[PDB]
DNA sequence: TGGTGGGCGCCCGAACAGGGACTG
DNA sequence: GTCCCTGTTCGGGCGCCC
């Protein structure tokens, strides 16, 4: 047998006890489905309620494929799991990934199913599938393999990783591959279809050794920032004065390089809101100054890997959405948008999480790292119905915040 | 018998031991139940005789069970409850009547003595110490130990509820078109075979759960609609609740009132319209169990409405798979909502409300999406899918809200319903300033130390005013300024506040409030055609917020 | 007459958890 | 830091079932 590897949790920290939470026919048929065929294979086992611990667990539908996936929800047990990450990882992250044309991303999860999963670890990745109308009392299984989700489970295939790959690496040296947990990632400066040939070669190594091997066509490079922006007014009125300094006096928590003064000059007095007010030509230079200060890229934000990306996203409304990711408040690494159907039917919801997949993958293609997203979204209502959308094999940690009406008309485009 | 199934492994939490706890005085009633029960039981080899080796006891009573002809022997384990491992509990919840669909035969079976017929871990056995005291002249009396479940032990429920899955397992694979909703050892079982047929395949069960060492007792529900099961009696086209009983006290108090919510809730399930407001709003201050409380006007007249709601003879009906989940939503008062959900229009599967209030301030469009959110969850656990929506909502007054509103927030299908009292907004700020309205340079200022305050506004056409407040807070102030703008103005108005706190309530465009300060404030734009709010960043010498901040500040 | 256990539900009140605004 | 105000969680009582 291949020798099994020691793993610890976190010192002080005990294993995850979160509940399950009611799934839809559709899936539950799912899970059993999958569940009893994973138990024939003897990679998870039923297991009793004397083992304390709890993962959730549920399916997505990828594509429109006629499978489909469990997804356990790990973030809980990951937070817990001693780091492999720091303390048993070695890997640099591919900058060059970054920069390629195409990238597909393919889920390697399955591989991870062929190496055993330390016994005295297995009652921590414990998970229970529920039933319609609670006609049964919850079933109960544990992991026996390595979990797809577990982020130990990357870190201990990582060797075999590198022996599986180490020959399509040295023939396309001009293709980068990066591992993130359950996916591959794959980027080439290929034009598509040959790329395309390329992943479809990939994969033929990573069937040569089982057993076996979506989320197609990202381009890193057709990715870009969203500056703040002032707009243009032929007549000015105090209203827009007073939101114009509004906007900026808070810009320049991010942009130092920021003034206001001659622009708040405009405003003295006790004016009504809707009168004119000429532009006095310094203050008419002013926002001259602040509109390329403003083009400027922020400085001095350096990436620290010891710390959580935080990710901000606001509802711009009509379909649009702004990101940005920092993580020390008003030090942005990236910010962006986000458009979609105007349509009659749009969906907040499924249009939220969509962000928070696009916004994640472009964090781990970029660090390596997954970003906590400040979620602008009640509790109940995303959790709720997030899960009819993900389609990703990673989760990331989340909070929900009721975000101040001001902090959108910032970052809100002309 | 026991069953002959394995045990499950637990321990005590680590470096504790078992309890010693002297047994407490038996009535002699049931002192003679017990040994009754206990030598029974000893013969079965269900407990058995402990010497001077076992140190620990722990107290151990009976009570009469539902015929009230037999004896419940319980043990009070809270000490060694206090000291066992934990579990992952495995009954999820709480099966419901409406989630059945109609089968062809039904039968409900209960398991003999259940607990006492699953084993319990050897190792821990010891733990279980108890003692029957006898009349004591004639007796010690005689100690003795479980080798089964105790009914009392915070392990055994879970046990229990594993080690049946465990033992129906075999059988459902068999027979997996026969339908066996299982809770604890409470058995409904359906078919869509003919009364013979189905009636053979019952003895097969009760066979195979024999063969596991689980009698089956009559007790035995047969050709015999209706049925009673779960609280319930299932007839076969519909079902309802057990009679609901509600008190009739004339000095109602803490645990009168909060067992008489208690009782509303549970009826609500098929009930229409029961609300419990004003009655839960009595729950509030008081410190305990028993302080007496005298009913409100109003919450003596909501119980008056519940009563005679609960006159009417209602039922239920069972789920149809090959037809569409509808619930309809009405609006009851202060933020309370009742739904009912049916496939055809006027057979109920079931109703409820959703009363729940979140949040300091809201308005009556978020609780209506909030009574979606539940029942939606709910629809999933019962049916498990998702429900098509009747709201007393015009989809303008949505459309308006999803576009007004800055958070993300989204109703799954639906359709209006002409059903008053329709959900609206009940006043919109403005986008854009208003031409010819007064504008209104507002603030307010408290002092920490003293807590005293000003709130006043400036306005563009000259006129200024400063309300002096005692023991107020910062935040207050500038709600205050807010109100006497609104005051002071015509239908319409321009309002500049410094405050993000007070401009990110009435944005949110809250109907109602816990605070008496954001009500009056909110009569107020109801009142007004057309307010604007804008903001402006505080002590930045953007005037006239300039010149109210040098009003405000005598603090 | 009390005195036990687990589940789910509902209410309510405590402990926190944040943000925002203050002082000189 | 300090006050506020607001949100979350948890636990307690009651209901119902076994
Ligand atoms: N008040 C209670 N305290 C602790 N456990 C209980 C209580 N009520 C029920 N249970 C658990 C223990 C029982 O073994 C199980 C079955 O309930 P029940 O069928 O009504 O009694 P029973 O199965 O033990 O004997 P029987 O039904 O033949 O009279 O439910
Ligand atoms: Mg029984
Ligand atoms: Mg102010």
């Amino acid at each position: 047998p291949i020798e099994t590897v020691p793993v610890k949790l976190k010192p002080g920290m005990d294993g995850p006890k979160v509940k399950q939470w009611p799934l839809t026919e559709e899936k539950i048929k799912a899970l059993v489905e999958i569940c009893t065929e994973m138990e024939k294979e003897g990679k998870i086992s039923k297991i009793g309620p004397e083992n304390p611990y709890n993962t959730p667990v549920f399916a997505i539908k990828k594509k429109d494929s006629t499978k489909w996936r469990k997804l356990v929800d790990f973030r809980e047990l990951n937070k817990r799991t001693q780091d492999f990450w720091e303390v048993q990882l070695g890997i640099p992250h591919p900058a060059g990934l970054k920069k390629k044309k195409s990238v597909t991303v393919l889920d390697v999860g399955d591989a991870y199913f062929s190496v055993p999963l330390d016994e005295d670890f297995r009652k921590y990745t414990a998970f229970t599938i529920p039933s319609i109308n609670n006609e049964t009392p919850g079933i109960r299984y544990q992991y026996n393999v390595l979990p797809q989700g577990w982020k130990g489970s990357p870190a201990i295939f990582q060797s075999s990783m590198t022996k599986i790959l180490e020959p399509f690496r040295k023939q396309n040296p001009d293709i980068v591959i990066y591992q993130y947990m359950d996916d591959l990632y794959v980027g080439s400066d290929l034009e598509i279809g040959q790329h395309r040939t390329k992943i479809e070669e990939l994969r033929q190594h990573l069937l040569r050794w089982g057993l076996t091997t979506m989320g197609y066509e990202l381009h890193p490079d057709k990715w870009t920032v969203q500056p703040i922006v002032l707009p243009e007014k032929d007549s000015w009125t105090v209203n827009d004065i007073q939101k114009l300094v509004g906007k900026l006096n808070w810009a320049s928590q991010i942009y130092p390089g920021i003034k206001v003064r001659q622009l708040s000059k405009l405003l003295r007095g006790t004016k009504a809101l809707t009168e004119v007010i000429p532009l006095t030509e310094e203050a008419e230079l002013e926002l001259a100054e602040n509109r390329e200060i403003l083009k400027e890229p922020v400085h001095g934000v350096y990436y620290d890997p010891s710390k959580d990306l935080i990710a901000e996203i606001q509802k711009q409304g009509q379909g649009q959405w702004t990101y940005q990711i920092y993580q020390e408040p008003f030090k942005n690494l990236k910010t962006g948008k986000y458009a979609r159907m105007r349509g009659a039917h749009t969906n907040d919801v499924k249009q939220l999480t969509e962000a928070v997949q696009k916004i994640t993958t472009e964090s781990i293609v970029i660090w390596g790292k997954t970003p906590k997203f400040k979620l602008p979204i009640q509790k109940e209502t995303w959790e709720t119905w997030w899960t009819e959308y993900w389609q990703a094999t990673w989760i990331p940690e989340w909070e929900f915040v009721n975000t101040p009406p001001l902090v959108k008309l910032w970052y809100q485009l002309e | 018998p026991i069953s002959p199934i394995e045990t499950v492994p637990v321990k005590l939490k680590p470096g504790m031991d078992g309890p010693k706890v002297k047994q407490w005085p038996l009535t002699e009633e049931k002192i003679k139940a017990l040994v009754e029960i206990c030598t029974e039981m000893e013969k079965e080899g269900k407990i058995s005789k402990i010497g001077p080796e076992n140190p620990y006891n722990t107290p151990v009573f009976a009570i009469k069970k539902k015929d009230s002809t037999k004896w419940r022997k319980l043990v009070d384990f809270r000490e060694l409850n206090k000291r066992t491992q934990d579990f992952w509990e495995v009954q999820l919840g709480i099966p419901h009547p409406a989630g059945l669909k109609k089968k062809k035969s039904v039968t409900v079976l209960d398991v003999g003595d259940a607990y006492f017929s699953v084993p319990l871990d050897e190792d821990f056995r010891k733990y279980t110490a108890f003692t029957i005291p006898s009349i004591n002249n004639e007796t010690p009396g005689i100690r003795y130990q479980y080798n089964v479940l105790p009914q009392g032990w915070k392990g055994s429920p879970a046990i229990f509820q594993s080690s049946m899955t465990k033992i129906l397992e075999p059988f459902r694979k068999q027979n997996p078109d026969i339908v066996i909703y299982q809770y604890m050892d409470d058995l409904y079982v359906g078919s869509d075979l003919e009364i013979g047929q189905h009636r053979t395949k019952i003895e097969e069960l009760r066979q195979h759960l024999l063969r596991w060492g689980l009698t089956t007792p009559d007790k035995k529900h047969q050709k015999e609609p209706p049925f009673l099961w779960m609280g319930y009696e299932l007839h076969p086209d519909k079902w309802t609740v057990q009679p609901i009983v509600l008190p009739e006290k004339d000095s109602w108090t803490v645990n009168d009132i909060c067992k008489l919510v208690g009782k509303l809730n549970w009826a609500s399930q098929i009930y229409p319209g029961i609300k419990v407001r004003q009655l839960s709003k009595l729950l509030r201050g008081t410190k305990a169990l028993t302080e007496v409380i005298p009913l409100t006007e109003e919450a003596e007249l909501e119980l008056a409405e519940n009563r005679e709601i609960l006159k009417e003879p209602v039922h239920g009906v069972y789920y149809d798979p090959s037809k569409d989940l509808i619930a309809e939503i009405q609006k009851q008062g202060q933020g309370q909502w009742t739904y009912q959900i049916y496939q055809e229009p006027f057979k109920n599967l079931k109703t409820g409300k959703y009363a729940r209030m979140r949040g300091a301030h809201t308005n009556d469009v978020k609780q209506l999406t909030e009574a979606v959110q539940k029942i939606t969850t709910e629809s999933i656990v019962i049916w498990g899918k998702t429900p098509k929506f009747k709201l007393p909502i015009q989809k303008e007054t949505w459309e308006t809200w999803w576009t007004e509103y800055w958070q993300a927030t989204w109703i799954p299908e639906w359709e209006f319903v002409n059903t008053p009292p329709l959900v609206k907004l009940w006043y919109q700020l403005e986008k854009e300033p208003i031409v010819g309205a007064e504008t209104f340079y507002v603030d307010g200022a408290a002092n920490r130390e003293t807590k005293l305050g000003k709130a006043g506004y400036v306005t563009n056409r000259g006129r200024q005013k400063v309300v002096t407040l005692t023991d107020t807070t910062n935040q207050k102030t500038e709600l205050q300024a807010i109100y006497l703008a609104l005051q002071d103005s015509g239908l319409e108005v321009n309002i500049v506040t410094d405050s993000q706190y007070a401009l990110g309530i009435i944005q949110a465009q809250p109907d109602q409030s816990e605070s008496e300060l954001v009500n009056q404030i909110i009569e107020q734009l109801i009142k007004k055609e057309k307010v604007y709010l804008a903001w402006v960043p505080a002590h930045k010498g953007i005037g006239g917020n300039e010149q109210v901040d040098k009003l405000v500040s005598a603090g």
